[PDB]
RNA sequence: AAGAGUUGGAUUGUUCACCCACCAACAGGGAACGUGAGCUGGGUUUAGACCGUCGUGAGACAGGUUGGUUUUACCCUCCUGCCACAGA
RNA sequence: GGAUCAACGAGAUUCCUGCUGUCCCUAGUCGCUGUCUGGUGAACCAACAACCAAGGGAACGGGCUUGGAUGUGUCAGCGGGGA
RNA sequence: CGGUCUCCUCGACUAGACGUCGCUUGUCCACGGACGAAAUGCAGCUAAGGGAAGUCGGCAAACUGGCCGUGCACCUUUGGAAG
RNA sequence: GGCAGCCAAGGCAGAGCAUCGUUGUGUAGAAAGGGCAUGGACAACAGCUGAUCGUGUUGGGAUUGAUCCCGGCUUGAGGCGUUGCCCAGAGCAGAUCUUGGUUGUAGUAGCGAGUACUCCACCUGGAGAGGAGUGGCACCCCGCUGUGUGCGGUUGAGGACUGGAGUGGA
RNA sequence: UUGAACAAUGGAUCCUACGUGGACCAUGACUGGUAAGCAGUGCUGGUGAUGCGGGGUGCUCCGAGAGCAGACUUACAGAUCCCGAG
RNA sequence: GGCAUAGGGGUGAAAGGCCAAUCGAGCCACCUAGUAGCUGGUUCCCUUCGAAGUUUCCCUCAGGAUAGCUGGGAUCCAAUGAUGCAA
RNA sequence: AGAGUGAUCGAAGGAUGCAAAGAACUCCGCGAAGAGGGUUAAAAGUCCCUGAAGCCGCAACAGGAUCGGUGGUGUGCAGUGCUGUAU
């Protein structure tokens, strides 16, 4: 018998295999469109998400009724450190999909890349890339360096340019990199080789790549809860409080006949920590290492200089101090979580989607807490002379 | 009587020890000794120390339906294990015992390995547990036979 | 053309019915009249009791009324996540 | 026994107020569980087994027939099935 | 964790043999330990805005709460109702 | 089925021997059709047995089958078997069968009301924890290394409960 | 011409111990009913009691009936492959 | 606390409640191995033969007796091939 | 014995050896045990004639996805017996 009232149904099946996800580190399953007519460009970056905040700035959208008005809008800082290249790989177009052809590394490769191939780093005799080091210097080992440039300049229909991300420059804990490949797109063959050559041991900031109000895609891996049940796992509705032996679970887990629970009966089970991709995230600012400007969170309206670490460092984080990046709104995963950012695949023509960004204020204030001051010198200048500063 | 299921080429080169009603659980004494079957008298006493200070595990691999899976079950390609401190103990004192046989044979127990340790099932001992309802059911306490066999190292 | 949707309430144990509205629309149905070791227990359907009619009576009543213990999963599978071995 | 009926009632019903997580629509927090664990340690149940679809059939199969899947073994759960 | 006869019965708050804490007396015994301790549960609490729209049904919880002063309606068997 | 051409065979007349012919499903049921097998009486085997009975267990052989015989081992007699016949408490897979012993479940569910323990010391075969931990060392000594939040009891030092309708005293 | 054919190990006379006495299926032979895998009947055969070949599977259809084997041949029905047979 | 009322009986401000976890007739032993047209079970092998669910009567319709079918024992008769030649 | 206030109900439970010769002494351990060493025809070891099935531990060997099963069939391959065997 039909259930008398109709409802939508719980949750995506899209996403369905809903389990803690392999990697720490987000995988791009597609790249965009090669468009060959194009320059030789980069499509993607790691950056590292520091916080969140938000800043005011106006509104360019004719028609709307905020139209030329300042809004305040939440934005994610993603702190992104310059990428270092190391390597490129080819890809040849065999009836299977893709082949990955041959992969040509560096000569210099750093520690912090050699990492990568070590579960426990101080216990081993840190052999990687001793002999291609050695032979790369040596002659026939720069046959076989010019024998595999020449190869995918031939063969490969894909190429991608292996670049590390530098989790050492955010002073969190670790000293490893994450390592990810980017497709050059654009060009010819030979000219994407080439243009990915160039680049070896280059260490390419993130406003080479990206613009600062362009529409970017947030790869990666979201925040892990546990085990959840189907109240919060996938949002059921719970029973009434009459319930004998528990109101938060799903009751008919399914009719008499099939008779076996299928996979579209909420269960309970692990939530979060999932691989997402949040799409269409419009670029706010892109501001430069805090080492060398000291004033990169400055804006029209603000008279002093200021950095966009707030009153009290990033909760849980620290200080940021690597070239940053204001993504609107909120992106996946928790705070020191890599995420990939990519090009946008699912593009629009919207003014929302082509619209020049401009902030006005970024809030710097302290994020512990409370905080009524932008800077520590507006904090001092409301607190005048305390007992601590009367003494120091 | 005093009869093995172990035959030596040489008990001249052998050391053997048996325990009888050792009022010890069964089903975590034979994972003990399964464990313990092949290696070393060193490897295992030093096994037996770790496993009672908690640093390395028992893989709980035919009798341990139900048993927490732990991360020192690695070292025998398992995933549940435990940490059986009664049976240690009491297998501890079985190896020290056939140790002792050894040095009365005129044997290094450091040269000997362990060949044929085995535990059974014993006369189980019969209690009462009382039900809802009115009802009486039993708590026997499955002990357990030990016997193990010390063979020395052939080079 | 079955992709998505098909609602909030008053009375009634109700399915149904009937109104009040909202809506793009408030379609019809199935799954052991899906779904009680999921719930509830309002109803039917025990033992108590009252009324009406029936019977001399005990008692009967698709006539009405009130009050009335819904137990167990740790087995196997399905499902949900989790993990190892892959040794055959 | 018929009809009023003050007071009383863990009686049955209806309305108003106030109050509220009963609900929209759930969230947080906490003790004891469970969860891992040392010692100890049952019982229910049990033809044998234990992945489905359709068919036929004591008309609603785990086994049969024709197909489709299926590496073995876990841990915590779970209430669709084991009429 | 059920039941089972009688006797004695301190100090403070308080109307108090209520309730809360303390001297005298007695006791730390109830299987424990780690891990902030999943889901679910049994218990204790909170919750914006609304306020029964939830449900057979305001079930469950909440509101109120002691004392003092002023004062109190319908109806009534003149007693009450009435805190 | 001797009164036979001779040997071989058969030679128990409801038997046996030779040739030929027919016919082979079966629930309930039946057979004055035929057998296997168990306990014991009466008889026979001048039956077997400490040069090892019976039981049991494992292999082998025979049989359409019920079942029979043998080898090995256990075991050791407080013995057993074959044939005829007689007397039967005489054959099990079931009966929610009776009694006994077990298995999985399963090292699982659990052992969660009554607020609560902690430190030092002593009592120990051991209890601030090792099986010959390890290198010198040739056991002493000197180094290094490991030890589970840690059994029980009782003083003392703390922290708490009972809180006189008591966890007190009769 | 022993006065029709064919068949026939048969006719007569008895005694006696049991099981059964729920049936069901198929067919213009039908009756009740709109009908029913409904209810009740008739002739015969089946199922029950019956396996085997085919109908994918199926107590009842089609063939055929069942001691143990060997060879040949067929019934029903089949031959794209599964699956013997173009 | 003592004592009194006992099973077709007690007692009950009545629920057929209560009378030793027992009550529209307590429990205990015996008659009793009650009876059951009803349910369940009914212990070795081979060979051969082999059904009925239909008739009549029955307080009969889940059962019986009675014919029928089914087995066995028979009696009187009937019927019942088979010489290689040579001697 | 045990159960019930009671009237009453009511079990399970045999076997060392010829002879206690009932296990001296040694090592280890707190000790029980255990390892030796003994009694004895034998441990037959106060659980004592024998010690089945079911179930379990261990070792060896053989395999291990599939009701693609147990079982049957006809071979095969490994391991393992048995019988016969010419000149």
């Amino acid at each position: 018998s039909h259930r008398k009232f109709e409802r939508p149904r719980h949750g995506n099946m899209g996403f369905l295999p809903r389990k803690r996800c392999r990697r720490e580190r987000g995988r791009i399953k597609t790249f965009p469109k090669d468009d060959p007519s194009q320059a030789p460009h980069l499509t993607a970056f790691l950056c590292y998400k520091a916080g969140m905040t938000h800043v005011v700035r106006e509104l360019d959208r004719p028609g709307s009724k905020m139209h030329k008005k300042e809004v305040v809008e939440a934005v994610s800082v993603m702190e992104a450190p310059p990428m270092i290249v190391v390597g490129l790989v080819g890809y040849a177009k065999t009836p299977r999909g893709l082949r990955c052809l041959k992969t040509v590394w560096a000569q210099h490769l750093p520690e912090q890349f050699k990492r990568c191939f070590y579960k426990n780093w101080s216990r081993s005799k840190k052999k990687a890339f001793s002999h291609y080091s050695a032979n790369l210097m040596g002659p026939e080992g720069k046959k076989a360096y010019e024998a595999g440039i020449a190869k995918i300049k031939k063969f490969a229909c894909v190429v991608r340019l292996i670049a590390i991300g530098q989790v050492k420059l955010l002073r969190i804990g670790q000293k490893k990199a994450h390592c990810m490949e980017i497709q050059i797109n654009g060009g010819s063959i030979a000219d994407k080789v080439e243009f990915g050559l160039k680049l070896f041991e280059s260490s390419i900031p993130v406003d080479s790549v990206f613009k600062e109000s362009e529409v970017v895609d947030c790869i990666g891996v979201t925040r892990g809860h546990g085990f959840e049940g189907v109240i919060h796992r996938w949002g059921v509705t719970r029973l009434p409080r009459k319930t004998h032996k528990g109101l938060r679970k799903v009751a008919c887990i399914g009719a008499w006949h099939p008779a076996r629970v299928g996979y579209t009966v909420p269960r309970a089970g692990q939530n979060g920590f999932h691989h997402r991709v949040e799409a269409n995230k419009k670029i706010y600012k892109i501001g430069k290492s805090a080492l060398v400007d000291k004033a990169n969170a400055r804006c029209e309206t603000d008279l002093t200089d200021k950095t966009i670490t707030p009153l009290g460092g990033f909760v849980r984080y620290g200080i940021v101090r690597e070239d940053y990046l204001l993504i609107k709104g909120s992106v996946p995963g928790p705070i020191k979580r890599v995420m990939t950012i990519r090009k946008a695949l699912r593009i629009k023509t919207n003014k929302a989607f082509t619209e020049e960004v401009q902030v006005k204020f970024i809030d710097t204030s302290s994020k512990f807490g409370h905080g009524k001051f932008q800077t520590r010198e507006e904090k001092r200048k409301f607190m005048g002379p305390t007992k601590k500063s009367a003494l120091r | 009587k005093a009869k093995y299921s172990y035959t030596p080429k040489a008990e001249a080169k052998c050391a053997k020890a048996r325990g009888t009603d050792l009022r010890v659980h069964f089903k975590n004494t034979r994972e003990t000794v399964k464990t313990l079957h092949g290696m070393t008298v060193k490897k295992a006493f030093a096994y037996l120390r770790d496993v009672l200070a908690r640093k390395r595990c028992i893989p709980f691999r035919r009798y341990g339906t139900g048993c927490g899976r732990t991360p020192q079950a690695k070292e025998f390609k398992h995933t549940r294990g435990r940490w059986p401190v009664k049976s240690v103990e009491y297998v501890q004192n079985l190896l020290k015992n056939a140790v002792a046989n050894a040095n009365t044979k005129g044997l290094d127990p450091n040269a000997m390995f362990i060949s044929h340790i085995q535990a059974n099932r014993a006369q189980q001992q019969r209690r009462r547990t009382y039900r809802a309802h009115g009802r009486i059911n039993p708590y026997m306490s499955n002990p357990c036979h030990l016997e193990v066999v010390l063979v020395t190292k052939e080079e």
